[PDB]
């Protein structure tokens, strides 16, 4: 599909069971072992599989291939042999913890340790504008997360930084098998990063969101066709979205 | 086969947070001396006499004494009958006095008798296996004389292939169904050892036992924040059971992060709002412990069996706050929530 | 006066309890790093000696 | 509290009253009136005294 | 099929103002959002029934085609519209009652407007009268003004 | 002034919400007729799926 101008996606589930099925073949063929009885060429096994993912240019067709490998650590130690081979080959990691899974954060993505080194050059113009401040807003919250357990004698800026960090977190939680659209995603983030939620109670942020999304699908369908097709969010759509979340927030609690 | 169900047992920790399933592979983890043989003796007590079809017990590499306390606790309960043709249990035994070439072909002999009932007949079969770590270990002893370089910490190079060659016959096909409970020894309390940490791919419901709970007196010591299931699903267990299970794990995990403050500050210097989420969590820890039936000679207490509809309704009321007027001791080793207040008054009068 | 005398000594006595807990946290980081290397070294010898005698 | 807890052994019979829940919230003038009122209407008619504190 | 439009459910239609009955008006907008998504779940036209492939793939004939002959010429009668008229009937009586403010208070507007005409007349000259100033500021019977 | 507009406020309020009650019940018959045409195809698709 990459050779013929099309696009593709591949998922290896999982690559940490290929290095084990290859170690057994080595030690039965009497090859010299190494660290944790892996052979000397387990780096050459995973490198020439992930380097086949490429973004071709227009003279060859314009195809692509995207690769998502899954790697299982043991007790959260990424400094093992195979969790350090595949980390240094690829671009960025998504680090799912087990502590956040039981504290209510589902999907339990830790955004403190997750990176991507293509950066913001793969986001659309609508998503890039709102999430650039959200990434800065959440990163200021994780500095002051250790003051939440006993904090009431702090500055009003610090009480504000805690107040936005909890409510931005509730927007990030998501049920299973419910994938959204980018035009619906940018609207929910726009409702939170502007300041339209600092008076709503932190337990109601989930109920407010499922109510607000079913509204704008049926009653504002002509605005979510001018962010899908436009790609960016203009000044005309900035005012048009502004009275929408003010109309819904006014009469909401019923 | 692809269909999923729920098989009710009667244990409060198991049915609430990690439900078992008909025709599904179940695992019992934990170290040495925490209760893997007793908890697998409990499911022959509850499940095997109310079951229609037959049952097979394969004992692989355990003490030869404990194969006699099964032959003498199954004659006096009438499951094995020595006088006619109405018995319901077969037994296959290769214990820890055998040569190590014979502790690695007994588990293949257990699931050969249990394959006859599923295939040549059509009945619903159970299968209990204890222990199954002694299938891996008994192949790591004959290995170096067969001419093989060792892998990581000392196991054979063909570790995850002959394990996966036995564990693909214990399945539910379109000709029958095999429920299977297995006890899995974890060596010196380390679930990152290569023998227990590759059985996880073959199990639907894992029940991780723990020595840090058992040394509190909470019995059965099942870790709630480490046990999973594939049917903890609000489309299968309903939306009322689902928001109760996650409501218990959220208040237990938030209780863990509060213990780091009490070590420096103290209990009394906390606020009144989180002096309540501790006291709600401590009543949830103690309410999970249930007096077993086959552990009467340890305890002297009686055997309780709480149904499924009562386990949810017991835990809604501790979370909502309908029992904030009782001390913690009123829930220790009780059955349903009705006996939690009858035990509360009987402690009061002796002041 | 007494609630100012007390609230300033809570500031100092919680400051030396984070210097002494960060002075202790570097000395256990070196011992963790000597012991992390010594286990990769030790279980590498057991594989080599197991293959050489075979 | 921590005055009474230290002196609970040697001088448990020379206490008059003890006032707890002090220092969580900031002190005010009403709490200086609650203490000084109960120092009078106790039944102990005294004639000198002294106060010790940390200036 | 058939589908008619509606008006704006923006300001008036959620502010019906009952006796503190904002909950009943909130439920009125909640039915319009639910039915519009249920109308967005299914289209106006259903799928088509291929008849020719039914004869060959289900070629055990007779029992297959007799159900396909009876279910083809069937009819689907929709539900009745008996409650559709009586709910629209009470709108005709209340709309005749809602103009009572436009009927009764219209004279109350002009009487207040005529009161602004005579109020200009009374003030007059500074030194005007001792009885024309005795309309706004009051007088009474014996022993009213205590102070 | 404030009681003149109080006349006109209730005559634009009432005619909006008395046609919302026309169209909130109008959608209730389309979605129960569209699901009547759809369901009669569903229970004849079961027989088109069974005998194969
Ligand atoms: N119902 C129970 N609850 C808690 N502990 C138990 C129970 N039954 C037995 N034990 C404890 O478990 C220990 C080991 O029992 P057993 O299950 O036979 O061994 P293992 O799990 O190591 O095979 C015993 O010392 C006993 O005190
Ligand atoms: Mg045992």
């Amino acid at each position: 599909f990459r050779d013929n101008g099309k696009h593709a996606l591949i998922i290896y589930d999982d690559l940490s069971k290929q290095a084990v099925a290859y170690r057994q073949m080595s030690l039965l063929l009497r090859r010299p072992p190494g660290r944790e009885a892996y052979p000397g060429d387990v780096f050459y096994l995973h490198s020439r599989l992930l380097e086949r993912a490429a973004k071709m240019n227009d003279a060859f067709g314009g195809g692509s291939l995207t690769a998502l490998p899954v790697i299982e650590t043991q007790a959260g130690d990424v400094s093992a042999y195979i969790p350090t081979n595949v980390i240094s080959i690829t671009d960025g990691q998504i680090f799912l913890e087990t502590e956040l899974f039981y504290k209510g954060i589902r999907p339990a993505i830790n955004v403190g340790l997750s990176v991507s080194r293509v950066g913001s050059a793969a986001q659309t113009r609508a998503m890039k504008q709102v999430a650039g401040t959200m990434k800065l807003e959440l990163a200021q919250y994780r500095e002051v997360a250790a003051f939440a357990q006993f904090g009431s004698d702090l500055d009003a800026a610090t009480q504000q930084l805690l107040s936005r960090g909890v409510r931005l977190t509730e927007l990030l939680k998501q049920g299973q098998y419910a994938p959204m659209a980018i035009e619906e995603q940018v609207a929910v983030i726009y409702a939170g990063v502007r300041g339209y939620l600092d008076k709503l109670e932190p337990s109601k942020i989930t109920k407010f969101e499922n109510a607000f999304l079913s509204h704008v699908i049926s009653q504002h369908q002509a605005l979510l066709g001018k962010i899908r097709a436009d790609g960016k969010i203009s000044e005309e759509t900035d005012a048009k979205l502004k009275e929408i979340v003010t109309n819904f927030l006014a009469g909401f609690e019923a | 086969s692809v269909e999923q169900e729920i098989l009710v047992t009667g244990i409060k920790v198991v049915d609430l947070l990690a439900p078992y399933a008909k025709g599904g592979k179940i695992g019992l983890f934990g170290g040495a001396g925490v209760g893997k043989t007793v908890l697998i003796m409990e499911l022959i007590n509850n499940v095997a006499k109310a079951h229609g079809g037959y049952s097979v017990f394969a004992g692989v590499g355990e003490r030869t004494r404990e194969g006699n306390d099964l032959y003498h606790e199954m004659i006096e309960s009438g499951v094995i009958n020595l006088k006619d043709a109405t018995s319901k249990v077969a037994l296959v035994y290769g214990q820890m006095n055998e040569p190590p070439g014979a502790r690695a072909r007994v588990a293949l002999t257990g699931l050969t008798v249990a394959e006859y009932f599923r295939d040549q007949e059509g009945q619903d079969v159970l299968l209990f296996i204890d222990n199954i770590f002694r299938f891996t270990q008994a192949g790591s002893e004959v290995s170096a004389l067969l001419g093989r370089i060792p892998s990581a910490v000392g196991y054979q190079p063909t570790l995850a292939t002959d394990m996966g060659t036995m564990q693909e016959r214990i399945t539910t096909t379109k000709k029958g169904s095999i429920t299977s409970v297995q006890a899995i020894y974890v060596p010196a309390d380390d679930l990152t050892d290569p023998a227990p940490a590759t059985t996880f791919a073959h199990l639907d419901a894992t029940t991780v036992l723990s020595r840090a709970i058992a040394e509190l007196g909470i019995y059965p010591a099942v870790d709630p924040l480490d046990s999973t299931s594939r049917i903890m699903d609000p489309n299968i267990v309903g939306s009322e059971h689902y928001d109760v299970a996650r409501g218990v794990q959220k208040i237990l995990q938030d209780y863990k992060s509060l213990q780091d403050i009490i070590a420096i500050l103290g209990m009394d210097e906390l606020s009144e709002e989180d002096k309540l989420t501790v006291s709600r969590a401590r009543k949830i820890q103690r309410f999970l412990s249930q007096p077993f039936q086959v552990a009467e000679v340890f305890t002297g207490h009686l055997g309780k069996l709480v149904p499924l509809k009562e386990t949810i309704k017991g835990f809604q009321q501790i979370l909502a706050g309908e029992y904030d007027h009782l001390p913690e001791q009123a829930f220790y080793m009780v059955g349903p929530i009705e006996e939690a207040v009858a035990k509360a008054d009987k402690l009061a009068e002796e002041h | 006066e007494s609630t100012t005398s007390e609230q300033s000594a809570r500031m100092t006595a919680m400051d030396n309890a984070s210097k002494n807990a960060s002075e202790m946290i570097d000395k256990l980081t070196l011992t963790f790093n000597r012991t992390r290397q010594a286990v990769i070294t030790k279980e590498l010898i057991e594989i080599i000696s197991g293959a050489a005698a075979l | 509290d921590k005055i009474r807890g230290i002196l609970h052994r040697t001088h448990s019979d020379q206490f008059l009253v003890t006032f707890k829940e002090v220092g969580r919230k900031p002190p005010t003038f009403g709490d200086a009136s609650v203490i000084a009122l109960e120092l009078l209407n106790s039944g102990y008619e005294f004639d000198e005294g002294s106060i010790i504190f940390n200036r | 099929r058939k589908l008619a439009l509606k008006a704006i459910d923006w300001v008036a239609f959620g502010e019906i103002i009952p006796r503190n009955q904002k909950a009943i008006a909130n439920s009125l907008k909640s039915w319009n959002e639910t039915l519009s998504t249920r109308l967005a779940a299914l289209p106006e036209k259903p799928p088509a029934i291929d008849w020719a492939y039914y004869k060959a793939t289900v070629a055990k004939a007779g029992l297959v085609d007799d159900f396909e002959k009876k279910f083809n010429a069937l009819k689907v009668p929709v539900p009745e519209d008996k409650y559709t008229a009586l709910v629209d009937a009470e709108e005709q009586e209340d709309v005749k009652r809602c103009a009572e403010f436009l009927s009764l208070s219209k004279a109350r507007i002009e009487a207040y407007e005529k009161e602004l005409e005579k109020m200009k007349n009374i003030i007059p000259f500074d030194q005007m009268t001792i009885e024309d100033l005795n309309e706004v500021f009051p007088e009474t019977k014996l022993d009213k003004k205590k102070y | 002034i404030d009681l003149e507009k109080s006349q006109q406020a209730l005559v634009q309020k009432r005619h909006y919400l008395f046609d919302v009650q026309r169209n909130n019940i109008a959608m209730a018959l389309e979605v129960t007729y569209r699901e009547r045409l759809h369901r009669v195809y569903k229970e004849i698709k079961n027989r088109l799926d069974y005998h194969i």
